């Protein structure tokens, strides 16, 4: 019960929610002037951020529109039929993953077909935010970020050409992450590389971090937080002085597209039409702005197949 | 509470302090018989350890005495003007960083010029200890340790020839870290590589660790503690049996300079002339001994440059074009023409388009300072409409050798 | 009230244990169709899991039956004589480690000969479970897992062909780890690679983790827990739905042997004859099942040696010089001239200087104990004035095949 933990809590008002994710091969821009073949859910890398509340009855209809077998493996608690290792979902097929959201927190989903590292390297990963039932997280402006490894010439290169934040290298340099002076900000960060780990660092302020994205834990304070591959972190920070700052993975990643600008604004008024009310009651989601920008920059061109069997 | 945490506290007796740090090129010994070129603050790698108290008012005079652009980026809380990204400090120029120490803990500082891995790999990093104001840390013998990656032959090698502790590979094997039986010992450890992480391990005892060097946290007990690059850790331990022991990063680093010997003495008597009273009241700092040894072993040979900031005039013949390439490998000074065409002519009203054909960010910045691209990402373009006749000399603010001209008719 | 921890506690009924570990060379299968040369304790990789209680009196008789120098370094609290650095144990010699188990937790033991990375890559590592004396951990089905790096063609390769769990790559894909629906399960996980770190991930449930394997700590909840090399983690989990699941290191490791099937059973009845009553009272240990399977799959062919006595350096010629090189790559026994010149002649009163021209630490040590350099770091020198006529056979205590002679007249 420490004032900063969120214990497991049976949702008094659960909802039944549904998503449809389609495995789709595509050509996307991953960096200025660099087009690459990817394997995706719904045409972008990262895949759509899924978001619901602890206790909700979640259904994800997965459709395989590629010539290869695929699955979706969600992090979190569920049974074997919903764990995305068996069965393989064959071309043309549909499989309904179904589970009650058992734990709040920050999770990920990604393909688990052999070889899993290759499928993740090709783009088949996304974010799953499960908001707590006992009470909302503190009112905040919310962004999500995946930290990944991408090489357009050799998908399994040990040291990849790019280490993008949200798939497109360097996008938040030309389109800064906007925060408001004195306003709480919350970052949902997903570590989904395969070789190096990710020391996540934010300039000019101290992070409040929930280890592993699990809200049962007492948070701790960090200048840098190491996020292992396959792990997440929910991070809160406040910037009090307007101006431009940075955040990035701390290492060679930041020379290869793991770099973002933070613009601290004195007032929120330019964000009124961009933000959406959050599933955390009282918070402001910028996730939709982020996903619009990802699609705008990646300019996906699907590879549409005819057989599928 | 804790009883082991140090909450944020208003210092009733803050002091005002100042430092001068000079970006200086040098040749240093980094291993026995291995002399290498480095980029430093004040002539050693690591740079000087800065130490003061939470709530102190700190001013750092930064002077750039090299032909590269440089900054100082301090970890911890401060504002944008003092964050070491904006502006780049040009050769021969100076900058004043100023901040009130907002929180206690262990931090670091390092150059944030681009590419940042190159500047850190060449040596521009140091340690920043900020002592808690609510009460002093428990009385202890205190040492600091940077964990870095260094290669004398290729600065940016993924796997470096050396993984030194405090800059000089293996120095604490011949010069052990001395501790006293039964006396609390505190290590201030900074992780500042770019590729591998650092499992910090000490032999024969269990570590008490403040995660991320932040004293607000409850500490935890560890046999090994993973320090990410750009992270720190405050570590306390006691040895109770005299003899020799080791500590090291656990991995291939330990064969490449990341190993140190610990000498547990029966009492503190042989240390009374080498230790110094710590800024943590009641503690015993060995940092001065360490930094004296770093300088003795490195034997730095400072490099001094004449006419910093001066460069020849562009005399290339003007080309009628509205498209300019920022040339591949421009982040290497050996590329003598960094824009192509280096000198262009356009009519009034013409939009010119720069394409960054390098793999490093660059800018296009008027020094009469009528236009400024900001960061241009690798592969991206930046465009500007020139509606006023005259000649405009422009530079990259990240790489001072990089210059061009545009004549508008 | 922090009732999730196990405080340090003076065991009122300590037991006295004596173990015997023998350094033995072997060939083992490390993956289907792949045989490789390894260095072991007692013939398998990993070495035998040692398990006892906090406060127990532990003796480990160590016998080196190989032509390399070896030690056992134990993680946890002990004194210098039992730290496994000093002394090296020479071929055919023996050493008795002895310590009282000073704290509970999950530890590790491995060779600390030099270069340590090579001895750990070659297979000289094991697990050490020290159960708490204050109270047993919660009743659970118990497994242990080492996470290592192994390459059968180049032991020191940065990126290895395999990342096995418990030595044999992929063994738990065909031999699932069996757990029981609703029954607490406890994994004792040891990280013992040298290059990459290990994010340890279990499917379909959230783990409770004791960081660093230290039971004094409050545990925390994780979907993935990063285990640094040289670190451990005690992990607890409960699956509630029967069927097949997975765990693995999250990374490229998972396609190279670091993957395991989990079979959740409806009840424990089918495990009644393989499980054993655990040293944690009330728990069920599966460790014996695991180590039987490791040996069955590895099929070790051991190499015994009976005559490992030192003998003297073999040379065709003697040089009248007072400078000797410790040759590059002499830590590889294939390099047959380890010192150059191997055999030297000097007059009484001559000071001989050795230079370490290798990249690894070496020593110069008389077979009697007239003189000894200790560690000579790469690129450093060590000298000794021979004032009395005589004949001297010296070696490197780190690398027993390195031998030379000094004739003083
Ligand atoms: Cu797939
Ligand atoms: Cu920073
Ligand atoms: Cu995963
Ligand atoms: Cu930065
Ligand atoms: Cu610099
Ligand atoms: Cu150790
Ligand atoms: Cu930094
Ligand atoms: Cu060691
Ligand atoms: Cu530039
Ligand atoms: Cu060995
Ligand atoms: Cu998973
Ligand atoms: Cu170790
Ligand atoms: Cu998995
Ligand atoms: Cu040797």
């Amino acid at each position: 019960d420490s004032s900063d933990t969120f214990p497991k809590f049976k949702n008094p008002n659960p909802q039944t929610l549904s998503y449809t994710l389609i495995a789709q091969d595509a050509e996307i821009e991953v960096s200025p002037g660099v087009r690459a073949k990817v394997w995706t859910y719904n045409g972008t890398v990262p895949a759509p951020t899924l978001r619901f509340s602890e206790g909700d009855d979640v259904t994800v209809k997965f459709v395989n529109d590629t010539p290869y077998a695929h699955t979706i493996h969600f992090h979190g608690t569920h049974d074997s039929a919903n764990d995305g290792v068996f069965p393989m979902i064959m071309p043309g097929e549909e499989y309904t993953y179904h589970f009650v959201a058992e734990e709040a927190g920050l999770f990920m989903y990604h393909c688990h077909a052999f070889p899993t590292s290759e499928h993740v390297r090709m783009g088949m990963f996304g974010t799953m935010i499960i908001d707590p039932a006992i009470r909302p997280m503190d009112p905040a402006r919310e962004y999500f970020f995946t930290l990944s490894e991408f090489d357009p010439n050799n998908a399994l290169e040990h040291f990849t050409e790019f280490y993008p934040i949200n798939g497109y290298a360097g996008q938040y340099m030309d389109n800064p992450i906007r925060v408001v002076s004195g306003e709480l900000t919350r970052f949902y960060v997903v570590g989904i590389g395969g070789v190096l780990q990710s020391p996540f660092h934010v300039h000019s302020t101290i992070m409040k971090v929930y280890p592993s994205g699990i809200l049962w834990n007492e948070p701790y304070y960090a200048q840098t937080h190491l996020i292992g591959n396959g792990d997440t972190a929910i991070i809160e920070a406040t910037w009090t002085q307007p101006g431009m700052y940075l955040f990035h993975v701390h290492g060679i990643q930041e020379e290869r597209g793991s770099m973002a600008m933070i613009e601290v604004l004195e007032d929120a008024s330019s964000l009124s039409d961009v933000q959406r009310p959050s599933n955390n009651k009282g918070s402001y989601s910028m996730v939709e702005w982020q996903e619009d920008l990802i699609r705008t920059l990646e300019q996906p061109q699907l590879i549409s197949y005819e057989n599928l069997g | 509470d804790s009883s082991d945490t140090f909450p944020k506290f208003k210092n009733p007796n803050p002091q005002t302090l100042s430092y001068t740090l000079i970006a200086q090129d040098a040749e240093i010994e980094v291993s026995p018989g291995v002399r290498a070129k480095v980029w430093t603050y004040n002539g050693t790698v690591p740079a000087p350890t800065l130490r003061f108290s939470e709530g102190d008012d700190v001013t750092v005079k930064f002077v750039n005495d090299t032909p590269y652009a440089h900054t100082i980026h301090f970890h911890g809380t401060h504002d944008s003007a003092n964050d070491g990204v904006f502006p780049m400090i040009m050769p021969g120029e100076e900058y004043t960083y100023h901040f009130v120490a907002e929180e206690a803990g262990l931090f670091m500082y390092h150059c944030h010029a681009f590419p940042t891995s190159e500047h850190v790999r060449m040596g521009m990093f140091g340690t920043m200890i900020i002592d808690p104001a609510i009460r002093p840390m428990d009385p202890a013998r205190e040492y600091f340790f940077t964990l870095s990656e260094f290669d004398p032959n290729n600065a940016l090698e993924h796997f470096t020839e050396f993984y030194p502790i405090n800059g000089y590979a293996g120095q604490y094997m011949d010069n052990p870290i001395r501790v006293v039986s039964g006396e609390l010992t505190r290590f201030y450890v900074v992780g500042i590589g770019g590729v591998l992480q650092s499992p910090f391990h000490v032999h024969s005892t269990i570590m008490k660790v403040y995660p991320s060097g932040i004293l607000w946290n409850e500490p935890y007990y560890a046999q090994t503690h993973l320090i990410g690059n750009g992270d720190t850790a405050i570590i306390e331990a006691t040895w109770t049996q005299p003899g020799m022991y080791l500590f090291h990063v656990h991995g291939i680093q330990e064969e490449r300079g990341s190993m140190a010997m610990i000498e547990v003495l029966e009492d503190a008597s042989s240390l009374s002339d080498v230790q110094r009273p710590s800024n943590n009241k009641g503690s015993y700092s060995m940092v001065e001994w360490q930094e004296d040894l770093i300088r003795t072993l490195e034997q730095p040979q400072l490099i001094s440059y004449e006419n910093l900031g001066e460069s020849a005039a562009i005399s290339s013949e003007k080309v009628s074009a509205d498209k300019v390439s920022i040339v591949k490998d421009s982040w290497n000074p050996e590329i003598t023409e960094s824009y192509d065409p280096i000198a262009i002519q356009v009519d009034s009203g013409t939009t010119v388009t720069w394409t960054n054909d390098d793999s490093v960010v660059h800018t296009v910045t008027d020094n009469e300072n009528s236009f400024d691209s900001g960061f241009i990402q690798a592969g991206n373009t930046w465009s500007y409409s020139f509606d006023n006749p005259g000649e405009f000399d422009y530079i990259c603010t990240l790489h001072p050798w990089m210059k061009g001209t545009i004549s508008v008719n």
